């Protein structure tokens, strides 16, 4: 494998797709030969050179390993960096890029473990994909929302609720101060709540809470469906009835469907909330699988307006999701410069067992261009969904007003929240209830390239 | 005048008529889509006139919009636009447009809740000479089967009542 | 900087101060001099965007006496003192209004 | 060439297309061989004769050079007048007439320069073209606007504005008293402002400003697109959302595309503002190219409701607007042009004008025009609404003056200063910076015909 | 004044930027830096003025800016301005918008005597947004089954007066004689004497009859140039409905919007697209004011066509621009930027205009295999008929190619080669009586082993 697929003197072209594979090799194989094998298995997969190869330009049409590095704090594994010419792929197809990179090589027996850590999508390939249907700034303008992270609730129980009762929970939440409520990822169209009835009552709830608050409301209606025709039918009905936002499970529904849905959302002005269900199957094992930051990039290209983002790596992929340019940074698991150009960024969504006491650390880690989704932290309030929503909304704003004032909102957490409860009985009761630069770099570089160009 | 009025000046005469107390106004049988008053412009300003006079009188109002046209595609296009803008009644020249166009237009009108006023343009080329042609009572029966909600019917009184 | 003060408008000449009797007159004189036939219209304030105002009398065809028009304007304003009142000049060659403007808002 | 194609005794037929070419020949060429060569190269392509020609009536199917005139000045240039039987061209196709006249002859090696000055479109051919979707008079009725030029503002910067910030500048202009705002020629669907988002916020801006002024408001949403399908999709979305007017770049988007958009606009009751982007590539060199009055006739046949029109100037404005335009060499009008009942197109003035130009602009263009103020509106020190009011006051007082009998261009400064005593916005703004001929012909013809 | 904002000699273009080269002939009072700057502003953010709305935006990113000035060899009155435009100023996949943006305003600038767009640098990241040729050279060759020689065509004359069936008879005779293609003229659309649908039926009939009688794929560039997109597409669909392999369009006179759409339709339907450059001389003849044809060449490749008419030094410059994968800068041929096309396919260069058997050696020697050679009178004018003229040209093309393949100097040895072939060909003998890629391949190899280095 080595003599044709290990090219240590090759310098990647800017049109190239680059991959970083963490390889854990079997005991008796050298690093050169294992890199070259991963490059071959993820591009030409040739086990015997035959006559049809000689009909082609074999030097061009192949992946190539061009660098190897150690994994800090792991002598058993190493990083293999691989370049793929832009011509190996269909334009505007994360499906094809994904399949090409990860469709064959993870079964390579000669390796003990394989983990795809990062993928460099070159600008010239980014320009062939549709991107987010709207993106953070367009969405903020459409929803007339500025200066604070957005706030959502995920309706529970996931199961058993009639369409009307489900709309009742939605109505109580929205009217108390959340911007968004959400279908669970499992909520599609089950017997106890057919989707058409769910959409009608949720829209009714959305409009009633919107009229009672004077702020635009939304609810991510899940259009994940057995078939593309069912997916598109559900999306069309949400538009028909006036719904501003829909939801897709892009991994489990799949990239082909998700890419088409994002295209449809831009063409129809529907915002698109993306759930990452199944990701932990792929991305939890640090030795074998695909890292979530790759799945982040795939989703930005494929298309979404929000994405669930769930330490140093976490802050890294949020940048990859939201910013216009992200520099290499091994400390945050970012192995290549990633340039997005004018392709808009995506709301990062924080969910999972959070309540008011997480609010200072959430405003501080995530910042404004984020959605803070409260599951049980809104519904579990001893006064109902409206009071729980108001408590979360007061805590959110007071943390934003504190930070705009210069305070160390994470350190001074219990104090900002306590001065806030002195005006919101709902926030106070909730506090007894539960216990306890990425932007600036991107701007600095655009201004630098604006005055000097190549420099 | 049947000739030379712009769509808007035409609508003005319709509005002033309808608010007076008349139930309907009427395109002339020669009004189709002439250069001084394209049919779409006419339909819009007539319908505006119609609604404005209706709102000021509290009585339902109509204007027979003339969908007589050079081809059945054009006839049906103009008929649908009348339904699209809310006009309650249209008009066709069944003899000069023809019985195939007219039976088809009558069928469209029943499928779409639009009244159909019929003009007997050119009947006298055919029904005037008492020794050669087709008597008008024949053309009267044809029209009823073909379809219309109104027909122009006027002679010597006996036949006319007949 | 001064802050712009928003208010309703009524098309031509309405960004100018209202018209007494002298400035109205020069407009009727222009119209008669262009061969256009003056006409008078009125409608409730809330309906001034209607395409079809109530017509006062009929257009004054072949009419060459400015004072005859001016008086009918006054006569319409008396019949409907709360209505807006508009002066129009029908152009027969162009099938358009050579001029229109509101005289009483 | 001269044997077949120079026909000095040929009197053109009322149904012929006629072209007037200003030829600049090399020193040793006789004027009639050059005129016959241009007739042949713009009709049959050749001078020779192959056996397939003899299967055809060669006497009928050819352009004829039938007269040659001197050019006052350039003694090295002459006018060549050429007739083309109406049957050389597809009906209803400015594309095919245009291709046939200019698709080939302009590379002719034997001239130093070729300049198409004018084209006589016979009334029998005009009647096959769709023409303006609405035209001046229908548009005034739809927008309910009579008695003055209309006012417009091209939004700037052309670049870098979000849909919503873009809508903001539109709203502040329209509420100030301008009738229209305008997408720039280069605004289509760029990354910083996707077309669907722009259309939505502009339409929001348009309805908010309309409800706060009680005057109908428009914005020329530019649907110039990469493909006809995208062009039509954008035009359809403007209709779906209630927008009354759209815009197209008829030369750079192209004649096939534009002819199609015009017909869709008439089918759908959408007004159509036309931009002449890149005309200057073609019409500026007085020795080689196609004069903008040819481009002006092309657009009226193809279809527009407005057209940017910058002596010659007032010639092509008549051509754009009136029913009959008599020959007038002093205005570079080389043929009578009859349009019949085909409606005329609003003349659009633009490019660096402000309040001080108002008396002249009302004087030169007349009432049936749109006067488009770029920085003249936005650049007002008190914001877009104040500068719109200033321009609207100036326009209306210049028009009241003209009606009152005054020489508005000479009493210009006086007219303006007097009305600024009632309008602060105007006063501060000052501190910061054909028909009668056409109708005489109709009456005469109505009485005795010929 | 423009100089301060739009003159940036310190700027080095990003690789994603659109670059332009204008030949500016300034008025006598204006100095070069200010002319370059105005051109750059009037073709991007069309003003020198700063109004409040500009401060809402990043004025430093969203502008064209002039970054280099050069003399024009042998013309002191004129100079070159090189101008860079961020890829974000333009709609993607839209040569209509890049065209409008570059040339739709600046050419009226009164402070310049003459303005001429010489070249445009399209970055790889923008090329990948445009459809390109519906097939391109190598795919068309596969579909048609033709290798190792230039393709051969004839344009039917008279352009006027022929009925549909009479026209198909001249087409049949030509095709059965050995020509690969025949051609509607640019002006042939749907005129009263030959309605388009009738022409398509009889041409296709002639095409099938000649293909049956020769055993070689035949085609005829059916002209779908039309008054409206609706008519254009209807005509295109019918040509596919009846089985025609190739259609034709006048991309400049029909327009860039229609043509991009036609190319898309063709690629989606398997129909080759022959492109005519009618009107181009209105634009590209005058060397001081207009747009050079090599720019018109690049816009066609991006918009889409499978053939383009291309017509010393500059001419083979824009042929390389039209066909090759990568074209390095070369001022000796008017190429002012490297042009990278990536995998976007090349387009056949078409030679036409007053050529006959005697031009064959020079044509083969200049255009090479990947070209179409269109013969007007040079086929119709033969004294034994169309079939014999077609055969004469076909024999003389093939003799030149066999002679070229054998190592001969076909231009220096033109008369001998044609005479030696005349002996085996009465048609050619009497007809004689009556009348670059190396570089792109080298750069691809080197970039394969070394990459960026």
């Amino acid at each position: 494998y080595r003599q044709t697929y290990w090219m240590p003197e090759y310098t990647p072209l800017d049109s190239d797709i680059l991959a970083c594979f963490k390889i854990t090799p079997q005991p008796g194989v050298d690093r050169e030969e294992a890199a070259a094998a991963v490059a071959a298995e993820s591009s030409t997969g040739t086990w015997t050179t035959v006559w049809t190869d000689l009909l082609t330009d074999m030097d061009y049409y192949k992946g190539r390993a061009y660098r190897i590095e150690d994994v800090p704090g792991d002598d058993a594994a190493f990083y293999a960096f691989i370049a793929y010419p832009i011509d190996l792929f269909e334009e505007g197809s994360v499906v094809n890029v994904f399949t090409s990179l990860v469709g064959n090589v993870f079964g390579f027996k000669a390796v003990r473990g394989l983990r795809l850590e990062d993928v460099r999508f070159p600008l010239a390939y980014v320009k062939t994909c549709g991107g987010p249907p709207h993106g953070i700034q367009v969405e903020r303008d459409k929803m007339n929302k500025y200066g604070r992270p957005l706030l959502g609730c995920t309706i529970k129980p996931k199961l058993g609720l009639s369409a009307k009762n489900y709309g009742r929970a939605v109505y109580e939440c929205l009217r108390g101060g959340l911007d968004f409520t959400k279908d669970d990822e499992n909520i599609n169209s089950q017997p106890f709540m057919r989707w058409r009835d769910r959409f009608l009552f949720v829209q009714d709830a959305t409009e009633t809470a919107e009229a009672q608050t004077g702020e635009r409301k939304g609810h991510y209606l899940n259009v994940t469906a057995p078939t593309p025709e069912e997916m598109y039918k559900r999306a069309e009905f949400a538009k028909e009835i006036g719904a501003p936002i829909i939801m897709h499970d892009y991994i489990t529904g799949g990239f082909t469907a998700n890419t088409g849905l994002a295209k449809w959302c831009q063409d129809n002005g529907v915002l698109l909330h993306i759930h990452r269900a199944m990701h932990a199957v792929i991305d939890r094992n640090p030795n074998h699988g695909i890292h979530f930051r790759v799945l982040t990039k795939i989703l930005r290209l494929s298309g979404g307006d929000h994405l669930h983002t769930g330490r140093a790596s976490t802050l890294g992929w949020i940048d990859l999701l939201r910013e216009s340019f992200i520099p290499e940074d091994r400390s945050r698991g970012i192995f290549f410069d990633q340039d997005w150009g004018s392709m808009p960024g995506v709301f990062a969504v924080a969910s999972g067992g959070i309540h008011v006491w997480h609010m200072p650390a959430l405003v501080n880690i995530f910042g404004d261009d984020s959605v803070l989704q409260f599951g049980g932290g809104t519904l579990g309030h001893p006064w109902g969904n409206a009071a729980g929503a108001a408590a979360n909304r007061v805590a959110l704003e007071a943390c934003v007003e504190a930070r705009n004032q210069g305070r160390d909102i994470e350190k001074e957490g219990k104090e900002i929240l306590t001065a806030a409860a002195q005006h919101s009985p709902e926030l106070k009761i909730a506090m007894e209830t539960w216990k306890e630069s990425g932007r600036d770099l991107a701007r600095a570089r655009r201004e630098a390239l604006s005055q000097q160009g190549k420099a | 005048p049947k000739l030379g009025l712009s769509a808007k000046n035409y609508g003005r005469a319709v509005y002033e008529c309808l608010r007076g107390g008349l139930d309907f106004t009427k395109d002339d049988e020669n009004i189709n889509s002439q250069p001084f008053m394209r049919w779409r412009d006419r339909f819009l300003f007539v319908q505006d006139a119609t609604e404005t006079a209706e709102a000021q009188t509290g009585e339902r109002k109509g204007h027979y919009l003339n969908v007589t046209a050079p081809t059945p595609e054009e006839m049906y296009k103009r008929a649908e636009f009348a339904k699209e803008i809310g006009a309650p009644i249209i008009m066709h020249d069944y003899i000069t447009g023809g019985f195939t166009a007219n039976t088809g237009l009558a069928k469209w009108c029943q499928d779409n809740g639009v009244l159909l006023h019929i003009h007997r343009a050119m009947h006298a080329v055919i029904d005037r000479n008492p020794n050669h042609g087709i008597h008008f009572r024949v053309l009267t029966k044809i029209l009823r089967l073909s379809g219309g909600d109104h027909l122009h019917t006027g002679g010597d009184r006996a036949s006319t009542l007949g | 900087m001064q802050d712009y003060k928003q208010s309703l408008k009524y098309e031509t000449f309405s960004y100018l101060p209202p018209m007494n009797a002298e400035r109205i007159r020069a407009q009727i004189k222009y119209a008669i001099a262009q061969g256009w036939s003056p006409g008078i219209e009125h409608v409730e304030v809330k309906n001034s965007m209607n395409q079809y105002w109530y017509m006062w009398k009929l257009p004054f065809f072949g009419e060459q006496n400015v004072d005859n028009v001016l008086a009918e304007i006054e006569a319409c304003r008396s019949a409907y003192p709360t209505h807006q009142v508009k002066l129009v000049a029908y152009d027969n060659y162009a099938q358009s209004l050579g001029l229109a403007f509101v005289v009483y808002r």
